[PDB]
RNA sequence: AAACUUUCAACAACGGAUCUCUUGGUUCUCGCAUCGAUGAAGAACGCAGCGAAAUGCGAUACGUAAUGUGAAUUGCAGAAUUCCGUGAAUCAUCGAAUCUUUGAACGCACAUUGCGCCCCUUGGUAUUCCAGGGGGCAUGCCUGUUUGAGCGUCAUUU
RNA sequence: CUAUCUAGCGAAACCACAGCCAAGGGAACGGGCUUGGCAGAAUCAGCGGGGAAAGAAGACCCUGUUGAGCUUGACUCUAGU
RNA sequence: GCUUGUGACGGCCCGUGAAAAUCCACAGGAAGGAAUAGUUUUCAUGCCAGGUCGUACUGAUAACCGCAGCAGGUCUCCAAG
RNA sequence: CGUGGAGGUCAGUGACGAAGCCUAGACCGUAAGGUCGGGUCGAACGGCCUCUAGUGCAGAUCUUGGUGGUAGUAGCAAAUAUUCAAAUGAGAACUUUGAAGACUGAAGUGGGGAAAGGUUCCACGUCAACAGCAGUUGGACGUGGGUUAGUCGAUCCUAAGAGAUGGGGAAGCUCCGUUUCAAAGGCCUGAUUUUAUGCAGGCCACCAUCGAAAGGGAAUCCGGUUAAGAUUCCGGAACCUGGAUAUGGAUUCUUCACGGUAACGUAACUGAAUGUGGAGACGUCGGCGCGAGCCCUGGGAGGAGUUAUCUUUUCUUCUUAAC
RNA sequence: GUCGAAUUUGGGUAUAGGGGCGAAAGACUAAUCGAACCAUCUAGUAGCUGGUUCCUGCCGAAGUUUCCCUCAGGAUAGCAG
RNA sequence: AUAUUGGCGAGAGACCGAUAGCGAACAAGUACAGUGAUGGAAAGAUGAAAAGAACUUUGAAAAGAGAGUGAAAAAGUACGUGAAAUUGUUGAAAGGGAAGGGCAUUUGAUCAGA
């Protein structure tokens, strides 16, 4: 036992999908994601985990709003219209 | 499991829709460094891991 | 689906995944001017929703399909 | 070639709503046709016309609400200027230009003078 | 260099009491005006086994002196106490087996 | 003597070294200060005539509006060439919008696309039930508003 | 049923270079060195003498001013009390 | 006769062998009830609606885990002569 | 001596062929090396004077990648077993069909499910790779189709337990605690109907929420139907919940029923607060009784098998759901 | 060996690393246990092992003295350029 | 005035030139592994232009032989050049239990200088 015969007994998921990060790190019984720390308000990250921080940091997504802030600052956060 | 959550079925549907070869009109585009579908998945080779 | 239309008086629609049976019945009634006997819904393996809408006996689903352009 | 927003801006909201309804009917009939006809690209033009009509309708509604809220404080938040959060929390120009009476008196009495050396 | 078993018992992880089948805490009535000054009569409805306890428990039903309802109490049954027996509890109750004095 | 083994050469193999390329990296310097409850970063799921991805976007979905430029896009199909024009474009710019489900995440929950409450409105006789549409209901704290509690306590009636 | 032969399929361990001995001397037990014996292509099935065969930077022993598990009135402390 | 359900019993315990949602009944008499008329949706019939998500297939000497189409492991129902 | 890069110079070399590479061809140096010829090749490169360094490999059980001998070798030998013909096909030990021989032998190699997988289900086309032989076949490849519920589950309940709030601890991430030292509440209605509302008559809470697809639980069965769905579709026949309801029935002149001694009966046969009780709701084993399904078996009404001989014979249909 | 109760087992749940859990073997705690796994400190230190890349020319040793928690090391003198 | 391995916008280098340089020049924090925390690659180059080989023939087909395009197919998407290990064919040579090497010369082949 403890090898091939015992690997056959693996049919109960310790982790499922996390609502916040989707990594399948949500511990079913602890109700906590081992990756992003959900449902804690802060997102889990550690300075010893520099590679994990770089994997999950700003810019790894599509930056739906942040990507236009630089252009809006360059234009001075104007509010009117181009006025042909 | 035949009794699945909607989240699991939704991920299953996305995997089914993206389980296809590279479209043939690609490989005709101007630069087209893409040769084949490098992200192809099969149930017999790599598990989705949910 | 076309066999169902021809034989069972059932129109087969792809419907919004947010729509329930009340919404599907109301939308079919409004868009096609037919009373709906019964709506059955399933989520297909491709993540879209299919609706089998059996109309009342007063309407021919084949005629409705021909009117709306698919035969 | 689709609808034009400058042509839609000349119409009333009833005409825009009816045009949107006709465009939705046209899109529905076009996606019915798409089942048989292969590679039918008119649905893209119809979709963009629907988008343009909805955009003009929203523009008219928001301009009407802006006129309803003109001049009075507490405009709706989505009608207020969207600067950054810090910029909207920053002191207005009146604040941080406020000075005490003593400071105003002394800065009037002794402002920075203009002086040049001539040797 | 390892935590011993009697040290591990204090954490109460696998060493807690198995209380699922227990009838409830065995307590006398709350010491109230009736028991402080006179007595109150209840009725032994059941003599029942309590899981994890050698002694049987007696379910004694009293009347609530302040609201119209019954108050069931879980006494530890004394030998000779029987169902249907009237139990008297208070300063003025008689010296009889099962009475609370 | 053949075969076989070994050495060398030519050609052909295996393999991808070398050389030459380089829309990449690395380091230095200079300039600037701009995320988020007006919902950020991140995530899930979707969106194209034909796309699996990258990139873009959100049911107005490789996008709408506005401005500039001035005739494209392109792999095919389609459309157009009025294109001497408020007008092509997978253009640039970008100040108006849309922005699914989420997420600090905010009605309560969430291994559920689970379960409520309130307002307006629509249909089914319908204030009560069911359903559709629109708008809302988190916590802590600050200022103010209103309604209150306390023989904590003042005055008055007494 | 293998092993064997055939059709198809087709690895791995290991490999300084390789592979006949005797004695000598030699790091004191050589496949090579010295002196002799000898020595003829290409091979097949077995075999377990040898390759001080392979598998692993010996676990035994010792050294290191290298650890760790455990113990104790070792030294120095410490939670608790 | 086998499988299974059930009934009334009997043996055993220093073991006496869940909880809650929910449903009903009873006590009580608040209240509302008749006479050119009242009561009764626990009687019968009649009308309307019942949303959302899952539903295919394997479940193993090939659909799960064990690097694999691995003699391993992986819970259970039916069960002919 | 040689290498990458840098300053100067040779107005150096070069698509009429730079660099690189191959070359038992030649020359020079003791050597590190340098030079030339020939072939290949295609875009840069060199001599000299200096500067500079990530500057020279045979090893490190070195790193990465590639490749051998072993070697067409070890081997592809558990699970009783395959054979004949035809079809298809270029090609058949392996596909399909037919015939035969066998096995699993109901604690199956059968028919379904839970976890898990995620389209492997089914059809068509199809064999470059995979199926350690093969392949026309496939859980493969390519393109499509397919999962239909008021009644089956989730959803609801609580279990062990998890866990906000009020509070307390902790520098803090957060920890404790789950009714606790809390002003924790809306549903019934007289009156309000200046509005069925707040005030104001009058009744009730030792408490969020999560936690079971095997526990608890409202209600569906039969027949047929697909290539692939079925307690879901179709046909027929029911049931439950929520709501609205109009008749009939019942009751009342003794207003809220009668009968039976009684156990109790009924088509009904008013019933708020509050309280009480029951069901939900329960171990294991043993024998006995009964029911269902299966098994065995008789007659008869059909079909099929054997029939040199015997066998009123062997096998098979004769069924009845929820309500 | 055992096979009807200290029985076997699914699911849910709790206990987490000097911690748990242990009918006690230092056993088990995801092929990891006399202290799991993951990342960082960390390129940890090593008097110890291995390796350490072109040519030619000239010169050319030591294993000895003293001291050291020193005896596989260093300092020192000596030998050498 | 000072700091700034983050963000935005620029200018540069005696830096690296695809086993280098960030892990990632490319659909790179991607594919993939792990229950999880995390771990984490490989992978650039036809040609100026697809002009990406019409057509014929053999084969069931893949492909081959031609033909053709192209400056070049000694550039055929298994694509710039194309080393070595290792391999096939041809040619030459040698070979009684290794092979390889040093000095010297015979023989065969080949070749410079005059
Ligand atoms: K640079
Ligand atoms: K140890
Ligand atoms: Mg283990
Ligand atoms: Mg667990
Ligand atoms: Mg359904
Ligand atoms: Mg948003
Ligand atoms: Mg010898
Ligand atoms: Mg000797
Ligand atoms: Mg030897
Ligand atoms: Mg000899
Ligand atoms: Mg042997
Ligand atoms: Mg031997
Ligand atoms: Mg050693
Ligand atoms: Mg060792
Ligand atoms: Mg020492
Ligand atoms: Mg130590
Ligand atoms: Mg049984
Ligand atoms: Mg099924
Ligand atoms: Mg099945
Ligand atoms: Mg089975
Ligand atoms: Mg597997
Ligand atoms: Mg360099
Ligand atoms: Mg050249
Ligand atoms: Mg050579
Ligand atoms: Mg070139
Ligand atoms: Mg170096
Ligand atoms: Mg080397
Ligand atoms: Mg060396
Ligand atoms: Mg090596
Ligand atoms: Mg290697
Ligand atoms: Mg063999
Ligand atoms: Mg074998
Ligand atoms: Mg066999
Ligand atoms: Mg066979
Ligand atoms: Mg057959
Ligand atoms: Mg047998
Ligand atoms: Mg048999
Ligand atoms: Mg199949
Ligand atoms: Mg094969
Ligand atoms: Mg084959
Ligand atoms: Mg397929
Ligand atoms: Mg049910
Ligand atoms: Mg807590
Ligand atoms: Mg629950
Ligand atoms: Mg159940
Ligand atoms: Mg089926
Ligand atoms: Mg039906
Ligand atoms: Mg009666
Ligand atoms: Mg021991
Ligand atoms: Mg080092
Ligand atoms: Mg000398
Ligand atoms: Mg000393
Ligand atoms: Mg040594
Ligand atoms: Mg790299
Ligand atoms: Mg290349
Ligand atoms: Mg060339
Ligand atoms: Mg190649
Ligand atoms: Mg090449
Ligand atoms: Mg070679
Ligand atoms: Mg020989
Ligand atoms: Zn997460």
């Amino acid at each position: 036992g403890k090898g091939t015969p015992s690997f056959g007994k693996r049919h109960n998921k310790s982790h499922t999908l996390c609502n916040r990060c989707g990594r399948r790190s949500f511990h079913v019984q602890k109700k906590t994601c081992s990756s992003c720390g959900y449902p804690a308000a802060k997102t889990r990250s550690y300075n010893w985990g520099a590679k994990a921080k770089r994997r999950h940091t700003t810019g790894t997504g599509r930056m739906r709003y942040l990507k236009h802030v630089s252009r809006r600052f360059k234009n001075g956060f104007q509010t009117g219209s181009a006025s042909k | 499991a035949a009794q699945k959550s909607f989240r699991i079925k939704q991920k299953m549907a996305k995997a089914k829709k993206q389980n296809r070869p590279l479209p043939q009109w690609i490989r005709l585009r101007t630069n087209n460094t893409i040769r084949y579908n490098a992200k192809r998945r099969n149930w017999r080779r790599t598990k989705m891991n949910i | 689906a076309m066999k169902k239309v021809e034989d069972g008086n059932i129109l087969v629609f792809q419907v919004s995944m947010k729509a329930n049976k009340y919404q599907i019945k109301k939308a079919v009634k409004e868009l096609y001017e037919v009373d709906v006997l019964k709506v059955n819904t399933l989520v297909r393996p491709n993540g879209t929703k299919k609706a089998y809408v059996r109309l009342t006996a007063d309407y021919d689903a084949l005629d409705i399909a021909n009117r709306i352009g698919y035969i | 070639a689709g609808v034009k927003a400058y042509e839609l801006r000349t119409k009333s909201k009833e005409q825009l709503a009816s045009q949107l309804v006709d465009l939705k009917k046209e899109l529905a009939e076009l996606k019915v046709q798409k089942l048989s006809r292969p590679s039918l690209p008119k649905i893209k033009t119809v979709r963009k016309s629907i988008a343009c009509v909805l955009t003009v309708i929203n523009e008219q509604q928001r301009e009407a609400v802006r006129q309803l809220y003109k001049g009075k404080k507490y405009q709706p938040k989505d009608l207020r200027a969207k600067k950054t959060r810090a910029l909207r929390r920053a002191l207005t120009k009146f604040e941080a230009s406020q000075v005490t009476e003593k400071q105003r008196k002394k800065q009037i009495a002794f402002p920075q003078r203009k002086y040049a050396i001539k040797a | 260099g390892r935590v011993i078993r009697n040290q591990r018992k204090g954490a109460g992880s696998i060493f807690t009491s198995h209380t699922r089948l227990r009838q409830g805490a065995a307590k006398l009535r709350t010491l109230d005006y009736a028991e402080r000054h006179g007595y109150i009569r209840g009725i032994v409805k059941q003599i029942v086994h309590d899981s994890g306890r050698g002694a049987p428990l007696a379910k004694v039903v009293f009347r609530d002196p302040y609201k119209y309802r019954l108050r069931e109490e879980i006494f530890i049954a004394n030998e000779g106490v029987h169902t249907g027996q009237f139990i008297y509890a208070g300063k003025k109750a008689s010296l009889n087996v099962g009475n609370v004095l």
